[PDB]
RNA sequence: CGCAAGACGGACCAGAGCGAAAGCAUUUGCCAAGAAUGUUUUCAUUAAUCAAGAACGAAAGUCGGAGGUUCGAAGACGAUCAGAUACCGUCGUAGUUCCGACCAUAAACGAUGCCGACCGGCGAUGCGGCGGCGUUAUUCCCAUGACCCGCCGGGCAGCUUCCGGGAAACCAAAGUCUUUGGGUUCCGGGGGGAGUAUGGUUGCAAAGCUGAAACUUAAAGGAAUUGACGGAAGGGCACCACC
RNA sequence: CCCAUGAACGAGGAAUUCCCAGUAAGUGCGGGUCAUAAGCUUGCGUUGAUUAAGUCCCUGCCCUUUGUACACACCGCCCGU
């Protein structure tokens, strides 16, 4: 005999400056009543952002997990969560004759995040290839996958948060490990192809007011 | 009658003779 | 049920999970999150039939009632992620899936990015069904 | 909607459970650079209007 | 009579490999010996996509891709009419059809 | 949103590789092993096949622990049906997973023992080596990778052929067979009875290995051809079909 | 033949037949039968349409490929208590 929506308000959500688009949405919380807070208990929201919605001119393909890290006043203020790919894309990328190669690294930034990167590598059929199979040898697969593992850990355990996300926006590390891995075996759908939050700090508001200016 | 099955009743059926070749020893 | 903000250039965005299985098809809009949903219909409130609960029409008229409960709340817009069944169990949409994307593009929402959401396993547990499978 | 008239341009083969309805290649004579495929009951040759109570519906072909 | 000469199977120097379970039954299907297709579909098919281009927030959206792979015993495949009963000498064509 | 446990390693994944076979698929490290190629290295007949004897041996099954996610014999229930101790469905114990011991069997198949020689062709592919215009990466060239073009050896195979063989299907081996002899092991002798009885032996058990006879019977069977039929696929026709 | 009596039947359930042009259907008249004789049949005109110029959906038939332990051939063959 009441319409529990009556009791909504729809707060607005920010990403951090790292983004050229600002706001994604809004997120219908339930008004203070009682013990539960909505503050409290929006600060766990996780929003599935295309790049092309976040990003002015980039490839769409690409998500971020974006988590309500805390929130000032009628804004969502948003943090890091994770990279993730559109499975549209992924599974575009895996077709027959070639080998797929993939590389993870449990990784930690300069300040307390710890990641975990996925990288992803499929062999190219050259320019005058006439052979259909287009495979590599098993050690020249796991000198690529070390080439992957160590420039992943050159392009993050150097550096923090908004310079490994501003490095993730364009295929930084994806087009540094295709230039790597050509004296190996030239492959050409190189990505990184998700990164995973491990760790985060004890929360700080003056870092968090940092990442929006 | 498969085979498999004319293979299961004559273990049953042997299965039955040491039952009762055994209550004489 | 007012979504406060500008009256024409903005867009409310939210996402419908549409997870269309063989017997029943779901369509349920929720916000950016996830976490708060705002409405959910499948085919077995529509019909009043057990065995067309997956039907197409069943799927229709779902997504018409949330998209006329979606307008309502202020819901211009939405994502779309499209679900099967999957797991060890079939990765194919069922025939609800185009019948209630297309019944809300017609019913005057807006639609965003769609994409594939199934649980694909790397390899899940034994599937149903025997050494032999479901003879009949 | 609106009731719209098309005419025949070309009737392609005859399609239906029991070949009841000929399969018909429409013009728009409203738009007259707008043409789709459709299904049809009766006799239907070359050049005569078809009044659709819905102008969006496309036949899948032969 | 020996009717096929790979024996309607793809291993020649193994004498095992793993069983996939067929995606219309659950019958476990040697991976050689399933017929296998890889259906890229577009998520709506032709009346729907009318719809979705009018009613897209986005300039010219391009549709996206739904990648199964299905694997099919020999007995789902023929009932479904995905494989097919073929003539002795016509049996030897490799050649997928157009 | 998390958290936990236990299974399993999709897509890449192939008429691809490796392994004596059973079998083997996330990453990284360690531990020993192995084929093939390369060799103007060494020993110098050390070999091939094998009664006895020995190692390994899918799954199921057994005994003692650890674990129990999913699936699931038995079981209970709901359906179908005339019945339905089936097929379908909801649950669901043993089991399925791990360690330690058994077990020793599979359509364990290539239904094709191993070693050796000889006898057409062609395109591929995997591994190693060798040679060759040219593109390409390390750019700063060297030499290595990625390709391309050939050669050699060994490998999984493939296509073609009046080698030749075969009852034929078919087979570069199932050929070199009445023009019959390269070496060697196992094994068959019409169909049943019967892998039964019985004795031995192994096993905790289940069962394994070895293994008859009486009696019974004119066929059982193999390949291929023509028909008929099909609840297999496709094509065509008819107001004694339909619309 | 005459007078008289004046029942059901208010357009037909499941199912099913026949038919595309002078056709269907309406309508009578001949022939066969016939001593007596048409609710039948076989012919003939007369009046004269609806719909369709298609398909393999149903029902049959015929193909081609396929499988077979069938061959007086699926009403076949055949297994166990």
């Amino acid at each position: 005999v009441v319409d529990p929506f009556s009791k909504k308000d729809w707060y607005d959500v920010k990403a951090p400056a790292m983004f050229n688009i600002r706001n994604i949405g809004k997120t219908l919380v339930t008004r203070t009543q009682g013990t539960k807070i909505a503050s409290d208990g929006l600060k766990g929201r996780v929003f599935e952002v295309s790049l092309a919605d976040l990003q002015n001119d980039e490839v769409a393909f690409r998500k971020f997990k974006l988590i309500t890290e805390d929130v000032q006043g009628k804004n969502c203020l948003t943090n890091f969560h994770g990279m993730d790919l559109t499975r549209d894309k992924m599974c575009s990328m895996v077709k027959k004759w070639q080998t797929m190669i993939e590389a993870h690294v449990d990784v930690k930034t300069t300040d307390g995040y710890l990641l975990r990167l996925f990288c992803v590598g499929f062999t190219k059929k050259r320019n005058n290839q006439i052979r259909k199979t287009s495979y590599a040898q098993h050690q020249q697969v796991r000198q690529i996958r070390k080439k992957m593992m160590e420039i992943m850990t050159r392009e993050v355990q150097t550096n923090d948060l908004k310079e490994v996300v501003n490095k993730l926006i364009p295929d930084s590390i994806g087009k540094d490990i295709e230039k790597a891995c050509q004296s190996i075996y030239p492959l050409h759908d190189v990505f990184v192809r998700k990164v995973k939050m491990l760790k985060k700090p004890k929360f700080e508001l003056g870092k968090l007011m940092e990442l929006h200016g | 009658m498969r085979a498999k099955w004319r293979k299961k009743r004559m273990r049953r059926l042997k299965r039955k003779r040491r039952k009762m070749r055994q209550r004489s020893k | 049920s007012l979504g406060p903000q500008v009256a024409e250039g903005e867009n409310v965005f939210g996402v419908c999970h549409i997870f269309a299985s063989f017997n029943d098809t779901f369509v349920h809009v929720t916000d950016l999150s996830g976490k708060e949903t705002i409405c959910r219909v499948t085919g077995g409130m529509k019909v009043k039939a057990d065995r067309d609960e997956s039907s197409p029409y069943a799927a229709m008229l779902a997504a018409q009632d949330v998209a006329q409960r979606c307008k309502e709340l202020g819901i211009t817009a939405l994502h779309i992620k499209l679900r099967a069944t999957g797991g060890n169990r079939t990765k194919t949409p069922g025939p609800g899936a185009q019948s209630a994307l297309r019944a809300l593009a017609r019913s005057g929402m807006k639609i965003g990015r769609i994409e594939d959401v199934t649980p694909i396993p790397s390899d899940s547990t034994r599937r149903k069904g025997g050494r032999r499978g479901r003879r009949l | 909607q609106p009731i719209k008239l098309a005419r025949v341009t070309k009737v392609l083969g005859r399609t239906g459970s029991q070949g009841q309805c000929t399969q018909v290649r429409v013009e728009f004579m409203d738009d007259t650079s707008r043409s789709i495929i459709r299904n049809v009951k009766g006799p239907v040759r070359e050049g005569d209007v078809l009044t659709l109570l819905e102008s969006e519906r496309e036949a899948r072909r032969l | 009579t020996k009717k096929r000469r790979n024996n309607g199977r793809a291993k020649k120097g193994r004498g095992h490999v793993q069983p996939i379970r067929c995606t219309n039954c659950a019958c476990c299907v040697p991976k050689d010996k399933a017929i296998k297709k890889f259906v890229i579909r577009n998520i709506v098919e032709a009346a729907a996509v009318r719809d979705i281009s009018e009613v897209s927030v986005f300039d010219a959206y391009v549709l996206p891709k739904l990648y199964v792979k299905l694997h099919y015993c020999v007995s789902c495949a023929i009932h479904s009419k995905v494989v097919r009963n073929r003539s002795r000498e016509a049996r030897k064509d490799r050649t997928p059809p157009p």
